[PDB]
């Protein structure tokens, strides 16, 4: 397992396609588990499944959830795996990890106890949203400079960026000719849905009156792009 | 299902001298021929995890020699020599005596490193923005240390909540440190009878917290 | 679906005799009044073949496969229908099952999900086996079918052929000669390591009735056969039965004159033959000289002499040893049954697919 | 067969035994065919009473083979965009196997005195091994498309014998005939011997 597909909205009525795009590994033979994650610390594991090349029978490990609502379905011909359901009724954030077992033989193990060594095969790409409704457009807003504790001499100005939805966001100062001072802030979730950005920069305060200061930030699923010039 | 404890997870770890993390599992790893039912996992926060120990008591997956699991009975512990930049990642431990795995909470592994004096920067809206109907008001600090924080937004020398969110990044190789935002949102009708401004910075490396006060008027 | 019957009443199985029992064709031979010996699986004269009853009793038990087996039972009434053939009698394998029904006779071979008691129940259902996953074999035989019918039956596992013999005469076991003609040879190929037969049980609760049959087994032993115009065997004549059936198949005549005669000859059978090792002990140093950092050349290649210890191999991986191990030498298998002195050790190094080359000749 | 020679991309008959352009004139039957791709030079290892890496760990040819093997190069079917790693080959047993039978089994090789329960450790790995199937790999790692073919004679009736169509019948002629897979001279008259079906 390399990449991941996954993404868009979907309503909870719907379903969803959890699936892991494979490149040349030895997958169709090595069996793997998949485990959630909170958004905040804690794994959890959800879902495991094994090959037929093991034995005739699928070596079913079902937890509670998987077996009210998951299903399983293994082509057992190529390096490819879909996951399956119907509903959805508490699901924000999960990580859905790709992982692999450290076992290549199943040795001991009933239909509900069963041995597992590590797990290394880790993958990224699995990120399901329920609450999308809207692509708003950026709305960037200019921040007024401030040289206090930042050695005097220095100043320090930025673009706020507020009401978006969707977490990557191209942010951008002086069209990436600036380095020092680049510190574009993860979004940060709002009760509303939408989140909101902080980028400063620091700057000398004698080329504030000179030198043109324009934050370069573009949002690809709203397709509008905002220019603002900071000044006092 | 198994409950695990994570009393380690505040361990302010320092390059220099060894470490220690435990976990507690309520069933029993006697029952097993020679083979410990322990592991451990470093989640790197950002792109995926790594593995650092696999079952038992031996070193795989091209870790250093510096981890070194270790436990008979009812224990868990694991060994670390050195501590670098490079060990930015949460622990977590797990038995596999049942299919129903549910890994535990979760860990904080702050390292103990040279405390940085805070910077407090204060950003008062624009004027589009303040015509916009919202206001948001952000108390930023660049290059302070450590990443945890407490942080509170005062206005008219009286307390608020509900509207003050924080924002954490990652470590940083240039100079080993943190930056941190706080962001105070509040509508039209809030900020036109409000007077003044004022976030205030509380500092572990400071004897008395230190807050800039500003009020409207000024660009 | 089946049905447990705990009725069964706890009566150890019977033994009888076989004075004349265990005779068949053995191939699709022809012959015209001549005396041929064949040697195949045919029961031994003078056994203890196994003798089980039915009445209110229900002796339907389940014994092992590990030879060839006779059958024979004076069947009265349809009273029997087919057997259970399998090494574990479940859906994990293919096992044979032989169904007799009253329109035909049909012989499938699969995974059924067979019970602990298979039976059948006016006679409409069978309780034998649940369902079926999947199978490809699937057979439809023309039916075979006061005691007035005696039936006999012979099962064999070669080439995982399934040869069935039947012979239905009118008639304790009779005493008589017949063949058994070859009817049925259906390629299972499989294992059979279990056998089990199977019987109705007529509803009027169920009624059952006096119904004898014999199961015994077979021995691989010459057998000398006398044929005739019409190719029926006329009688059998086995060596190992007494030394005068064994003097009557040396001289291949039926009729023995007025003589003596050297038909064999008799010796003692040795058991085992093992070797002490108190003497000395410590292990040749075969491992350091197999991994070590210096290796010799191919133009120089070192030699030692080893002798005064013991070669152990077991340290060396025997079973896999990670090395080049498909030269055919000596047999691993027989590699430890021997016992050798003075051995050459001499290790070098090459490059590329060289390994071929460095061969005796 | 002889359609058969090139309908198909492989070569025409790279074995030992019979003669191709002979297999009309037998009356063997209950043949067994067995579908495997081997890699480069493997192509050696199959023959009777050979000794290679297919040889003592997946599939035994005993002395009387009584048939060959059929070998093609795969460099399209079996070589797409990405690696084929959907086949895997054995290289550790305790023991080697039996002629004419299939042993597979998911189970970990112990080499040390410890045993292992289904874990990869110290002195414990899996038999099962990738091919490493690429189309730009060379001759040597090319995979090929082998399929064997028996041609055993049995005892029984063959249901299968040969190809041979059909003919007239003569009779009371001193003439040479092959019937069931064995050549007699002589007439053909009529007795009176009675035959029973088998
Ligand atoms: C057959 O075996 C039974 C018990 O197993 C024994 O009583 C009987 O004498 C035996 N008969 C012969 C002919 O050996
Ligand atoms: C009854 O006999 C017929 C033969 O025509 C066969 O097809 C059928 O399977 C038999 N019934 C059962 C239950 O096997
Ligand atoms: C036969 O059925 C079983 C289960 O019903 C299934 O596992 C197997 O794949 C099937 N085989 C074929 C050839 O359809
Ligand atoms: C049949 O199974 C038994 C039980 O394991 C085994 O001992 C025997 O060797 C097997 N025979 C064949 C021909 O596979
Ligand atoms: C052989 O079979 C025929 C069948 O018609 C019979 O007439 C003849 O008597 C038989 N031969 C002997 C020796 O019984
Ligand atoms: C073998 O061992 C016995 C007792 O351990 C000893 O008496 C004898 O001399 C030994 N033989 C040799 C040849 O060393
Ligand atoms: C045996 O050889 C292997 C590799 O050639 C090496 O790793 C190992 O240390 C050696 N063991 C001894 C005892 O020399």
């Amino acid at each position: 397992q390399l990449v991941e597909s996954g993404g868009g909205l979907v309503k909870p009525g719907g379903s969803l396609r959890l699936s892991c795009a494979a490149s040349g590994f030895s997958f169709i033979t090595y069996n793997m588990n998949w485990v959630r994650q909170a958004p905040g610390k804690g794994l959890e594991w959800v879902s495991s499944i094994s090959s037929n090349i093991l034995s005739s029978t699928s070596y079913i490990y079902y937890a509670d959830s998987v077996k009210g609502r998951f299903t399983i379905s293994r082509d057992d011909a190529a390096n490819s795996l879909f996951l399956q359901m119907n509903s959805l009724r508490v699901e924000d954030t999960a990580q859905y990890y790709c992982a692999r077992t450290r076992s290549r033989s199943v040795r001991n193990c009933t239909s509900a106890t069963c041995p597992v060594d590590a797990f290394d095969l880790w993958g990224q790409g699995t990120m399901v949203i329920v609450s999308s409704a809207s692509t708003k457009g950026p709305s960037v807003f200019p921040l007024a400079p401030s040289s206090k504790s930042t050695s005097g001499g220095t100043a320090a100005l930025g673009c706020l960026v507020k009401d978006y939805f969707p977490e990557p966001v191209t942010v951008s100062w002086n069209s990436g000719a600036l380095t020092s001072g680049v510190h574009t802030f993860p979004a940060v979730l709002q009760s509303s849905g939408l989140y909101s950005l902080s980028s400063v920069v620091t700057v000398p305060s004698s080329s504030l009156g000179t030198q043109t200061y324009i934050c370069n930030v573009n949002h690809k699923p709203s397709n509008t792009k905002v220019d603002k010039k900071v000044e006092p | 299902d198994i409950v695990l404890t994570q009393s380690p997870l505040s361990l302010p770890v320092t390059p220099g001298e060894p470490a220690s993390i435990s976990c507690r599992s309520s069933q029993s790893l006697l029952r097993s021929n020679g083979y410990n039912y322990l592991d451990w996992y470093l989640q790197k926060p950002g792109q995926s995890p790594h593995l650092l120990i696999y079952l038992g008591s031996n070193r795989a997956s091209g870790v250093p020699d510096r981890f070194s699991g270790s436990g008979s009975g009812t224990d868990f512990t694991l060994k670390i020599s050195r501590v670098e930049a490079e060990d930015v990642g949460v622990y977590y431990c797990m038995q596999a005596l049942q299919t129903p795995y549910t890994f535990g909470q979760g860990t904080n592994l702050e390292i103990k490193r040279t405390v940085a004096a805070p910077s407090v920067f204060i950003f008062p809206p624009s004027d589009e923005q303040l015509k916009s109907g919202t206001a948001s008001v952000v108390c930023l600090l660049n290059n302070f240390y450590p990443r945890e924080a407490k942080v509170q937004w005062k206005v008219d020398n009286a307390l608020q909540s509900g509207n003050s969110q924080e924002s954490v990044t990652e470590q940083d190789s240039k100079d080993s440190t943190y930056s941190l935002s706080s962001t105070l949102t509040l509508s039209k009708a809030d900020y036109e009878k409000h007077k003044v401004y004022a976030c205030e910075v509380t500092h572990q490396g400071l004897s008395s917290p230190v807050t800039k006060s500003f009020n409207r008027g000024e660009c | 679906q089946c049905v447990n019957l705990t009725t069964r009443t706890q009566l150890p199985p019977a033994y009888t005799n076989s004075f004349t029992r265990g005779v068949y064709y053995p191939d699709k031979v022809f012959r015209s009044s001549v005396l041929h010996s064949t040697q195949d699986l045919f029961l031994p004269f003078f056994s203890n073949v196994t003798w089980f009853h039915v009445i209110k009793r229900f002796d339907n038990p389940v014994l092992p496969f590990n030879d060839g087996v006779y059958f024979a039972s004076i069947e009265k009434s349809n009273i029997i229908r087919g057997w259970i053939f399998g090494t574990t009698l479940d859906s994990k394998t293919q096992s044979l099952l032989i169904v007799n029904n009253a329109t035909n006779v049909v012989i499938k071979v699969c995974e059924f999900q067979f019970c602990n008691d298979p039976f059948l129940d006016m006679e409409s259902e069978f309780r034998v086996y649940s369902s079926a996953n999947n199978c490809t074999f699937e057979y439809v035989s023309q039916p075979f079918l006061n005691f007035k019918n005696l039936r006999e039956f012979v099962f064999k596992n070669i080439d995982g052929y399934f040869k069935i013999y039947s012979k239905h005469t009118p008639i304790d076991l009779p005493q008589g000669f017949s063949a058994l003609e070859p009817l049925v040879d259906l390629p299972i190929g499989i294992n059979i390591t279990r056998f089990q037969t199977l019987l109705a049980l007529h509803r009027s609760g169920w009624t059952a009735g006096a119904a004898a049959y014999y199961v015994g087994y077979l021995q691989p032993r010459t057998f000398l056969l006398k044929y005739n115009e019409n190719g029926t065997i006329t009688d059998a004549v086995d060596c190992a039965l007494d030394p005068l059936s064994e003097t009557k198949c040396t001289l291949k005549s039926f009729t023995v004159e007025k003589g003596i005669y050297q038909t064999s000859n008799f010796r003692v059978q040795p058991t085992e033959s093992i070797v002490r090792f108190p003497n000395i002990t410590n292990l040749c140093p075969f491992d350091e000289v197999f991994n070590a950092t210096r290796f010799a050349s191919v133009y120089a290649w070192n030699r030692k002499r080893i002798s005064n210890c013991v070669a152990d191999y077991s340290v060396l991986y025997n079973l896999a040893p990670f090395f080049t191990f498909k030269c055919y030498g000596v047999s691993p298998t027989k590699l430890n049954d021997l016992c050798f002195t003075n051995v050459y050790a001499d290790s070098f190094v090459i490059r590329g697919d060289e390994v071929r080359q460095i061969a005796p000749g | 067969y002889s359609v058969l020679y090139n309908l198909a991309p492989f070569f025409t008959f790279k074995c030992y035994g019979v003669s191709p352009t002979k297999l009309n004139d037998l009356c063997f039957t209950n043949v067994y065919a067995d579908s495997f791709v081997i890699r480069g030079d493997e192509v050696r290892q199959i023959a009777p009473g050979q000794t290679g890496n297919i040889a003592d760990y997946n599939y035994k040819l005993p002395d009387d083979f009584t048939g060959c093997v059929i070998a093609w190069n795969s460099n399209k079917l079996d070589s797409k965009v990405s690696g084929n790693y959907n086949y895997l080959y054995r290289l550790f047993r305790k023991s080697n196997l039996k002629p004419f039978e299939r042993d597979i089994s998911t189970e970990i090789y112990q080499a040390g005195n410890k045993p292992c329960n289904g874990v990869a450790g110290f002195n414990c790995y899996f038999p099962l091994r990738s091919y490493s199937f690429r189309p730009t790999y060379g001759v040597g790692h090319q995979p090929y498309r082998v399929v064997v073919l028996s041609f055993e004679l049995l005892h029984a009736p063959a249901t299968v014998c040969g190809p041979k169509k059909s003919t007239n019948l003569v009779k009371n002629k001193c003439v040479n005939f092959n019937f069931n897979g064995l050549k007699g001279t002589g007439v053909l008259t009529e007795s009176n011997k009675k035959f029973l079906p088998f």
